[PDB]
DNA sequence: CACTCTCGATG
RNA sequence: AUCGAGAGA
């Protein structure tokens, strides 16, 4: 679906974070790891949270109703 | 020597040198009269069947021999005396609760005990994982197999 | 889905043992648990 | 074989013996063979028992097999409940299985027996023998929805 | 369920207080018993937590491929390289008294499923209802509000209970229960009551 | 035909069923408020009240035990033993 | 000052790392158990959809909603709804701001927390507004719309405590540690060989003392000083989490001694 | 009171698979027909191989247990490490040798002598000093 | 479908005090009392600083269920020492100590950097 | 067989079934829904006339409350539809069907109901959530997890009946049951690992954690216990708290191994007057067992106070455990360097047994055992041969493992798993097997394509040397899925025969019962026993005792 | 290229195969599992991959050689009744009964077959931070 | 992502559920029971 | 010969 | 309701 706005786990905010992600991974080209921790992920379950998420809602918009 | 029988005796005794706070270093007030003829006539009162004719009483004496051997074995002058150093008072109470929990021991008439072996034995039929053994053999044997899969010869 | 389009189903000496021919033709574990156990099978 | 003997002093003592374990069984020229003794052999088999020892033989032998068949799962259950089905598979004079060949021939209750395995064919040759149906026995009130004679109902209430 | 055979329903649910917790303030999103771990020998369970737990600190992808020559060894070092016992065990905190929890707990990410089965679809309660036509007795079904089968093994251990009295009332009163009239001569159906 | 009230060979002790079932018809009545022949001492509870008014021996009823012959002897709760 | 002694390690906008000493296991514990559910915060807690043309469904949106952090400070001063003796809600209870979002470049148009607009009169009180601590200046990501994909929402937002829905949850996470050496021996360490060697070594060893083998187990001693760090999400600061989580604290205590007062009356 | 008193030397001190409770084995220094067998949490009261404690049997210094206030009260030992038992069991090996078995919340002890006053009695409170 | 509401962990029921006082009937100048809508966060506290009064014999609390927030507090103290006073001591005790503990935090606070 | 004997039933309910610490052995955690769907009628009378008008009050949808009132008429008032479900004047003889209540005696069932134990009456708890609740030490006698089981419910529906359930079907009257002669429930998972933590020499409790567990029993008199340690400090023993669940007149001696009174590895039981003198508390003891501390308060204490029993056992255990941790990890199927060592050279000299022997046999110096093949022969020796490694190596894997090990340690507390499981994990998951006999040969003269013809080489014929922890080969993992497969099937097979098995022995002994002369007949009165089970006693009340007159010396027998 | 070859078990019959490609090449790891040394010298096939014995459902299962074989039968049933987008197109479908989870996770760890089975794309079910303790024994 | 590979009778989505069967035309012989007259058989199913 | 929910086409 | 199919323990 969508990248969850806050963490399950603790409930920290990384719903802000998936764009900031995204643009770490292939403006700067870093890899996942240093991305995670440069947008201030060092908890492996808010790391979690935003790596194992995949982004569903890029595809559900290619139907145009 | 270790079978399944009613009243657990050991329990009985260890509550009467409890109940009664005996001590082992004191001369039991009891007689060979009071012990002796105390369990003797203990058994005519572990009644299961209560005919009055000849048939009813020894079937009675049949019912109640194994128990009453464990009887005379637990509760032998020796025994009563030394091992356990029973008082007369202690001794009375435990011919007593010996009986009560005889009586209580007895099964109650109406009892579905056909559907209740049945069930005994079909339940850990359930939890079963050279002859043939396990549920094959019981099939067999509930079956009354007129040709069983391992028929052997234990020769002595 | 996919799990589904590739099944084998089997009608009816051991047709429910996993046999040493299966290598590689039909998966080992993938089967279901009871009366059809063996006998449906999945590529 | 490891055995628990009597010593001539007292006590029990693992007296080790030789036994003759068999694949085959042939029970009525086996014992009868000199240089054994004939009066503890055993087979599996307890039909050869039955057939040959007696019916009291073959129960004994029957609960033996019942018994193992338990146990040897690692299992216990108490005497009287295989004991009673033993009884009961040998209580008509010879072995009687606990299928519909065995104790639904029996001379019970018509319903009974139609409540298991084979139902409208008890029924039939139950119309056909004009066979009376006493109504004491459990399934046949069950049937009827009646208070059975079980248990709570194996007597009466009244006043005094 | 987790990918390994190891089903379970919830059994309740704690908010994040009452949850034991990690001294990085990590709380688990769910609690299982080492009681399921050690017959059923799921291994695999127990390292595919750890490979996940590497490669969630290392953002990196766990390869839980079968034969390959990835060993627990391996992800133990990796583990070890991030910081914690490479065990997977975590000292954690009780929740409700925040004391320490004398044996560690194997803690980490893994993945798990949620599966068909829920309570609110199962849950089912009949106090008389919708009965047949052919037989006069309760409907099959919890969405038709039907009964459910007093069968042939439960009356068995009615009986074996030696209860008679209840074993009429599932067979009359709580099912269907029907008067008849019986001639006092032939003993059959035959009688036409004009009753009033 | 009858069985005597002496040579009664059946046991003297109630069977759990006779207590179960006496306890069940008392509360019966009791449940359609029939009067107590006990102090209810605050209970309440038809089955309660059933079970003291059992205590006590104040419940005039009777069981008669079918033998499988179609004998049957009669005994009177008040008789009966309640060791259980 | 003269009680419980704090000392702040590290201090930020977003985290809190301090030593409490001289406090009791218990209070340490409650207080941390406080923080984390029991704070008062401003949260949506009511969603209107007037349209919904895109793809997620409605209370999935509304959760979204739900889950997004808005400014607190001035909480104290707004009221519970349940309390407040208006009709559903009001100014004094609740926090109404609208939400119209619609699909209009051809590209993916994105809906973000920042695009929530407050409608209802804060009246003085710093309340009501979403924390944005993005760098961009957007938010947490509400939504994505396509080319004619429109949402138009109202959303009330109320007073609650994290103990009712974790969506007013305060603070993240609470990193909470005594006894690094383990010189109390609360914990039996699990190991195969070395037990020192293989359990990795706290940084909060740095702040204590080590254990000397000559030395033998001290029975007598109790838990005194404990490491925390108290991390915020931004609907309260820091500072203002521990203070109001002790202020809660305090004040439910004060509660119960209240009611004790109350129960003398005949 | 006093029931026994005597000063033992410890033999030996065994760790069975434990990390908080030893085994210890001691003799009178005394009577030479006098043993000891002891299970001593060594965590509060650390028993090295031979060490000369000093032990005491008390049955007093019922009602439930109040926390030491203040005290301010008389404590009736001034030991190092004090325990409480319950006799289960008196084995007579010889008549000049009589030993009994006490048990202190699982941690065991068997004390052989000859001349007691140790009756079957809740009362046992072991005392160890230096 | 048969899940309470989440204020009833805290809001409390009609009818429903905050504290039940109940006579202790095993042993003598005992009391146990029932908190309504609270749970460990109060309970482990209130019972850690009644261990503290010397005055105190006993003291424990109890969550009979995690499903209702409430738990039982069972306090025993000496005699011509009312239990009450104990918990009204232990409260007050907790309440200065947290306000000394805020004001410690705040001054430390003030001389903070970032 | 499907209206007559059996047949759907009204006041029945089914849910999903979950586990709960805090309920007594003999409740059942009852959802709001279910009780106020299931209903009872009670009749009007002076006692609950008030208690009655307030539940009619409260009328459905609000529990506790009433769905309909019966008037004398016999007239059905709906009270949710009938605009006078506000006044009602309750007159006495009145109907009035209330919702399920507390402590209401209700029959609970799992399928299948293979033993009476199957199905017993429990009281009633009405809680909140969709699940019915059950304590864990009734999980035996109904075989039940909570992995998404689902249970019955049948409410009673007169007096009688209700009397019956209570009387006869309760859960504390089933505790020692009459199918072994033993007690069918006791304490397990937890609550087993949990209480033989707790009973260690090493586990001591101080002050505040010891008055929360003394409190935390409902029958504790109030009376703190004098702590095992006065000075340095006041420490409790597991044993000595423990105690306290553990009524008093309850003495249970039993000796293990090495149990000399005294013994060294606190092993054993010694548990005088409700107080446990020595020995570690595990299955052996408060589990199900025959002679156990179940057994004996039952029928010493009665079957209510060995049903607290169980409840006290499990809130101190559970209490202390939960403030203690337990856990499992991947380190405790671990062992040492030098283990594997000598667990894969064990695996090696057994390789190299094997492959001397097929040597041998291929040189025709095998000599054949009497009565079989020289192939059968091999086979015998080499599975052998495979089976003695797959036992050494485990032997020497679980002689690796610390009593730290939390496997190991759920092994020892009996809670869960045994050795072959560890065996299997650690060290080596043996030889695999299909038929009686290791994997033969489904391609000509080979079982895979990637061996050649004719090899009867252990890794060939489907041994696995490697263990669940190292992983296992192509090869291996196929020969193990096919025993794994015929695992499935003849569990299948077994669970119908016995199914089938289990009915035909009912229907068999149905009609038999104990008449009031103690014979065993049927309902033609035919004799099966004179006296019933030959002595006449019932199963329930026996207990294995020792006859010491059939034993000794007679020179014993004498003095 | 006649670099693959189409092998049915009659032909499969007449061929020796080698399990891994190293098996045709002429101081270990402790850690790493026991393997057999090739015997077998007159190779004709190799296998592509072994873990290609296994089907879609079993191709979820991670590490299921360090499983028993029934668990990975059981955990190959209940794949089939997890959660999860199962369909892109979802919400312009109308089918009977549909579930799909609010917020699908690709496992943490994953099979190499799982590329080609789009379990990464739509997965079903979420990483979820497990802690195996007996806690309050519920 | 829909791999098709399955039909739409009635607007319901539906799988041809691969049958498995004996192979024709090939010969195959078995050996028959004790009891059995004959000992072996020598069969084959003709397509 | 050995309790459920369910779906989905048929009279 | 009547027949097949999937699946839950
Ligand atoms: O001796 C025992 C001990 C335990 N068990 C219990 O059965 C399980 C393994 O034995 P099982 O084959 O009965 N497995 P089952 O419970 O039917 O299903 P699953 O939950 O998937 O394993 C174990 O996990 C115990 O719960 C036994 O059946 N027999
Ligand atoms: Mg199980
Ligand atoms: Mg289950
Ligand atoms: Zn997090
Ligand atoms: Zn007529
Ligand atoms: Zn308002």
């Amino acid at each position: 679906m969508i990248v969850p706005v806050r963490c399950f786990s603790c409930g920290k905010v990384v719903g802000d974070k998936w764009e900031s992600y995204l643009n770490l991974l292939q403006e700067d080209e870093l890899d996942e790891g240093t991305a995670l921790s440069r947008l201030g992920l060092k908890r492996y379950c808010c790391r979690r949270m935003i790596l194992t998420h995949v982004d569903l809602i890029e595809k559900f918009l290619r139907y145009n109703p | 020597a270790n079978w399944p029988l009613p009243v657990n005796i050991r329990r009985i005794i260890q509550n009467a040198q409890q109940t009664f706070h005996i001590d082992h270093t004191k001369p039991s007030d009891l007689t060979i009269k009071d012990i002796v003829l105390g369990v003797k006539d203990l058994q005519e009162n572990l009644l299961v069947l209560r005919g009055k004719n000849e048939i009813i009483q020894n079937a009675q004496r049949d019912a109640v021999t194994l128990f009453c051997c464990l009887l005379r074995s637990r509760l032998a002058t020796r025994r009563v005396l030394q091992e356990y150093r029973l008082t007369k008072q202690a001794f009375d109470w435990v011919l007593s609760n010996i009986e009560a929990q005889f009586l209580r021991s007895v099964v109650h008439p109406g009892e579905m005990v056909g559907v209740l072996a049945a069930q005994s034995i079909g339940e850990p039929a359930t939890q079963m994982t050279k002859v043939t053994s396990g549920v094959p053999r019981l099939k067999e044997i509930l079956n009354v197999a007129k040709n069983m899969k391992t028929p052997s010869l234990t020769v002595y | 889905t996919l799990s589904h389009l590739r099944r084998t189903n089997t009608p009816i000496a051991k047709p429910r043992q996993l046999h040493n021919t299966h290598w590689g033709l039909v998966c080992p574990a993938e089967t279901p648990e009871g009366q059809a156990c063996g006998l449906v099978k999945n590529l | 074989y490891d055995r628990k003997v009597p010593s001539p002093t007292g006590e029990y003592v693992k007296e080790p013996e030789w036994v003759l374990e068999t694949d085959g069984v042939n029970l009525s020229e086996v014992m009868t063979v000199p240089g054994i003794d004939p009066t503890r052999i055993y087979t599996n088999s307890f039909i050869d028992i039955m057939e040959v020892l007696g019916i009291e033989a073959g129960r004994a032998a029957l609960y033996k097999e019942v018994y193992n068949v338990i146990a040897s799962d690692g299992s216990y259950v108490n005497y009287r409940h295989m004991a009673l089905l033993v009884d009961v598979m040998t209580t008509q004079g010879g072995l009687t299985s606990v299928t519909r060949h065995g104790f639904n021939r029996s001379n019970t209750g018509a319903l009974m027996r139609c409540s298991f395995e084979e139902t409208v064919e008890i029924l039939f040759e139950a119309g056909a023998s004009a066979e009376l149906d006493d109504c004491r026995g459990v399934s046949e009130n069950v049937i009827l929805g009646q208070m059975a004679p079980i248990g709570t109902g194996a007597f009466d209430v009244m006043i005094d | 369920a987790s990918r390994h055979g190891q089903k379970g329903t919830i059994g309740i649910t704690y908010r994040r207080e009452d949850m034991p917790f990690t001294a990085e303030g990590i709380v688990p999103d769910l609690i299982i018993n080492p009681h399921a771990i050690p017959s059923r020998m799921t291994v695999a369970h127990l390292i595919e937590c750890l490979l996940s737990k590497v490669a969630a600190l290392s953002g990196n992808e766990g390869d839980a491929s079968p034969f390959t020559d990835i060993t627990v060894e391996g992800i133990s070092k990796l583990l070890r390289e991030h910081g914690y016992q490479s065990r997977g065990f975590e000292v954690m905190y009780n929740g409700h008294t925040g004391k320490k929890l004398m044996a560690q707990i194997f803690f980490g990410p893994t993945y798990y499923q949620r599966l068909r089965h829920m309570v609110d679809d199962k849950i089912h309660a009949r106090a008389r209802g919708p009965m047949q036509v052919l037989t006069r007795q309760p409907v099959e079904g919890r969405s038709r509000d039907g009964g459910l089968r007093f069968g042939e093994m439960e009356r068995d251990c009615m009986i074996a209970h030696g209860a008679a009295s209840f074993l009429k009332e599932r067979l009359m009163e709580a099912s269907d229960a029907f008067r008849v009239h019986i001639c006092g001569i032939c003993g059959l159906m035959t009688v036409i009551a004009k009753l009033n | 035909k009858a069985i005597p009230k002496d040579q009664r060979a059946t046991t003297p002790y109630m069977t759990k069923y006779e207590r179960a079932r006496i306890l069940g018809t008392r509360a019966l009545q009791i449940s359609m408020n029939a009067p107590v022949f006990v102090d209810l001492e605050g209970e309440t509870d038809p089955l309660r009240i059933a079970m003291k008014e059992l205590a006590e021996k104040k419940i005039p009823l009777v069981i008669r035990r079918y033998l499988p012959d179609g004998s049957f002897e009669d005994w009177s709760v008040e008789e009966l033993i309640v060791d259980l | 000052e003269e009680g419980p002694q704090v000392k702040i390690r590290e201090a930020s906008k977003d985290n809190v790392d301090f030593i409490l000493s001289n406090v009791d296991l218990a209070m340490a514990n409650s207080l941390r158990r406080v923080m984390i559910a029991e704070i008062p915060t401003l949260a949506i807690d009511s969603v209107e959809v007037e349209t919904n043309t895109t793809v997620l469904a409605d209370e999935f949106i509304a959760h979204r909603l739900g889950l997004i952090p808005l400014q607190s400070m001035d909480i104290e001063q707004l009221e519970y709804s349940r309390d407040c003796f208006c009709e559903d809600h009001c100014d004094k209870c609740s926090v109404v701001l609208t939400l119209q979002a619609f699909g209009e470049s051809e590209s993916t148009t994105n809906v973000y927390s920042k695009d929530l607009v407050i409608v209802s009169n804060l009246m003085g009180r710093n309340i009501g507004h979403p924390i944005i601590q993005d760098k961009e200046g957007n938010g947490v990501l509400i939504c994505k719309l396509r080319k004619g994909q429109e949402l138009k929402l109202t959303c009330v937002a109320k007073k609650g405590i994290a103990k009712e829905h974790a969506k007013w949850g305060p603070a993240a996470a609470i990193e909470f540690e005594y006894d690094p050496w383990n010189k109390l021996k609360h914990t039996d360490y699990w190991y195969e060989q070395d037990s020192a060697k293989e359990w990795p070594q706290s940084k909060n060893c740095e702040y204590e003392d080590p254990p000397n083998e000559g030395d033998p187990f001290d029975y007598k001693a109790q838990a005194d000083t404990f490491y925390m760090n108290v991390e915020s999400v931004g609907s309260i600061p820091v500072d203002q989490v521990v203070v109001r989580g002790i202020d809660t604290l305090q004040k439910k205590v004060a509660s119960i001694l209240l009611a004790l007062t109350q129960m003398d009356q005949d | 009171n006093t029931l026994f008193d005597d000063i033992f030397q410890v033999s030996e001190v065994d760790p069975g698979r434990y990390n908080k409770v030893c085994r210890i084995e001691a003799a009178s220094t005394t009577q030479d027909q006098c043993k000891l067998t002891l299970d001593i949490n060594v965590e509060l009261f650390p028993v090295a191989a031979q060490d000369s404690l000093t032990v005491t049997i008390a049955s007093s210094l019922t009602r439930s247990w109040r926390p030491p206030q203040a005290g301010d009260r008389s404590l009736a030992d001034d030991y190092d490490y004090v325990m409480y038992g319950t006799a289960y069991k008196f084995e007579e090996v010889s008549k000049d040798l009589i030993a009994v078995y006490y048990s202190f919340g699982g941690l065991l002890m068997r004390l052989e002598g000859n001349y007691l006053n140790n009756l079957k009695q809740e009362n046992a409170y072991l005392l160890i000093r230096r | 479908m048969n899940a309470p509401d989440r204020f009833e962990l805290f809001l409390l029921g009609e009818g429903e005090s905050k504290l039940k006082i109940d006579p202790d009937t095993k042993a003598p100048n005992a009391v146990v009392i029932t908190f309504e809508k609270e749970d460990h966060t109060l309970g482990n506290l209130i019972r850690a600083e009644l261990l503290n009064d010397r005055k105190v014999l006993f003291a424990a609390y109890k969550v009979e269920h995690p499903f209702f927030a409430r738990f039982k507090l069972r306090i025993q103290t000496t005699e011509g020492y009312d239990p009450k006073d104990a918990l009204k001591n232990a409260c007050n005790s907790i309440i200065n100590k947290l306000g000394a503990l805020k004001t410690n935090f705040e001054t430390e606070w003030n001389l903070q950097t970032l | 067989r499907g209206n007559l004997m059996g047949k759907r039933v009204d006041f029945s309910a089914r849910t999903v079934i979950s586990g709960d610490p805090n309920l007594e052995l003999d409740q059942v955690g009852v959802p709001k829904s279910i009780a106020k769907t299931l209903t009872y009628p009670e009749v009007v009378t002076p006692y609950n006339i008030d208690r009655l008008t307030q539940l009619v009050r409260n009328g459905p949808n609000e529990h506790p409350g009433a769905k309909y009132v019966i008037r004398d008429s016999g007239d059905r008032i709906d009270l949710r539809y009938s605009k006078r479900a506000g006044d009602i004047q309750l007159q006495y003889g009145w109907k009035v069907e209330r919702h399920i209540m507390d402590n209401d005696p209700v029959l609970f069932n799992r399928q299948p109901s293979l033993h009476k134990m199957s199905m017993m009456a429990h009281r009633v708890k009405v809680i909140p959530y969709s699940t019915f609740r059950l304590n864990l030490s009734v999980t035996s006698p109904y075989n039940a997890d909570f992995d998404g089981d689902e249970m019955n419910l049948h409410v009673p529906q007169s007096e009688e009946t209700r009397a019956e359930l209570s009387q006869l079907c309760a859960v504390p009257l089933q505790i020692v049951s009459p199918q072994s002669n033993k007690p069918c429930m006791g304490i397990v998972q937890d609550t087993l690992c949990g209480i033989r933590k707790l009973t260690l020499r090493d586990t001591f409790i101080e002050l505040d954690q010891v008055l929360n567990m003394l409190y935390w029993v409902p029958d504790w008199d109030g009376v703190i216990p004098t702590p095992a340690i006065i000075k340095p400090k006041p420490l409790w023993s597991g044993k000595q708290i423990l105690s306290v669940a553990i009524p008093n007149g309850i003495h249970l001696q039993r000796f293990d191994e090495g149990t000399t009174l005294l013994s060294p590895k606190d092993n054993g039981m010694l548990i005088i007057d409700g107080q446990i003198i020595f020995g570690v508390v595990e299955k052996k003891t408060v589990g199900s067992s025959n002679g156990g501390l179940i057994h004996v308060v039952t029928r010493e204490k009665g079957p209510q106070v060995c049903a607290k029993l169980f409840g006290n056992i499990q809130k101190v255990v559970n209490f202390w455990l939960l403030h203690n941790g337990f856990s499992t990890g991947i380190g405790d199927t671990i062992a040492d360097g030098p283990t594997m060592r000598e667990i894969t050279e064990t695996i090696a000299e057994a390789k190299k047994k094997v492959l001397d022997v097929t040597k041998e046999a291929q040189a025709n110096l095998l000599t054949a055992k009497h009565g079989m093949t020289l192939r059968e022969s091999f086979e015998d020796n080499v599975v052998r041969f495979l089976n003695e490694a797959r036992d050494k190596a485990g032997r020497l894997a679980e002689v690796n493992l610390k009593d730290l090990n939390n496997v190991k340690q759920m092994v020892m507390a009996g809670s869960k798993g045994s050795f072959i499981n560890i065996a299997q994990m650690s060290a080596c998951v043996g030889q695999q097997s299909v038929e009686g006999k290791r994997i033969a040969f489904g391609f000509v003269d080979r079982t895979l394509p990637h061996f050649s013809k004719d090899d009867y080489s252990p890794e060939s014929k489907g041994f696995v040397e490697n263990s669940y922890l190292r992983g296992l080969t192509p090869q291996e993992f196929f020969f193990h899925a096919m025993g794994g497969r015929e695992g499935l099937i003849d569990t299948a097979v077994k669970t119908a025969e016995t199914g089938y098995i289990q009915r035909r022995l009912v229907k068999a002994l149905e009609d038999i019962m104990v008449h009031y002369d103690n014979t065993t007949r049927n309902s033609l009165g035919n004799v099966i026993q004179f006296i019933y089970g030959e002595d006449g006693m019932d199963a329930a009340h026996i207990e294995k005792q020792s006859l010491d007159t059939i034993g000794g010396s007679d020179a014993a027998f004498e003095k | 290229e006649g670099l693959v070859e189409y092998i049915d078990a009659e032909e499969e019959e007449s061929i020796l195969i080698a399990m891994q490609p190293e098996d045709l090449e002429p101081d270990v790891d402790p850690a790493k599992r026991i393997r057999v040394s090739h015997h077998a010298t007159t190779f004709t096939h190799c296998e592509i991959h072994p873990s290609m014995i296994l089907g879609v459902a079993a191709s979820i299962i991670p590490f299921p050689d360090h499983n028993q074989s029934p668990r990975n039968t059981y955990q190959s049933a209940m794949g089939k009744q997890a959660m999860g987008v199962f369909l892109t197109n979802y919400n312009v479908r109308m089918d009977t009964m549909a579930n799909i989870l609010y917020y699908p996770q690709k496992p943490l760890g994953t099979t190499r077959a799982m590329e080609y089975l789009k379990f990464r794309e739509l997965p079903a079910g979420q990483n979820a931070i497990v802690a195996i303790a007996c806690y309050s024994g519920y | 992502f829909d791999m098709g590979g399955y039909f739409i009778i009635n607007g319901s989505e539906k799988v041809l559920i691969a049958q498995e069967r004996s192979a024709g035309n090939i010969v195959q012989v078995f050996k028959k029971a004790a009891p059995s007259p004959i000992s072996h058989v020598a069969e084959i199913r003709s397509a």
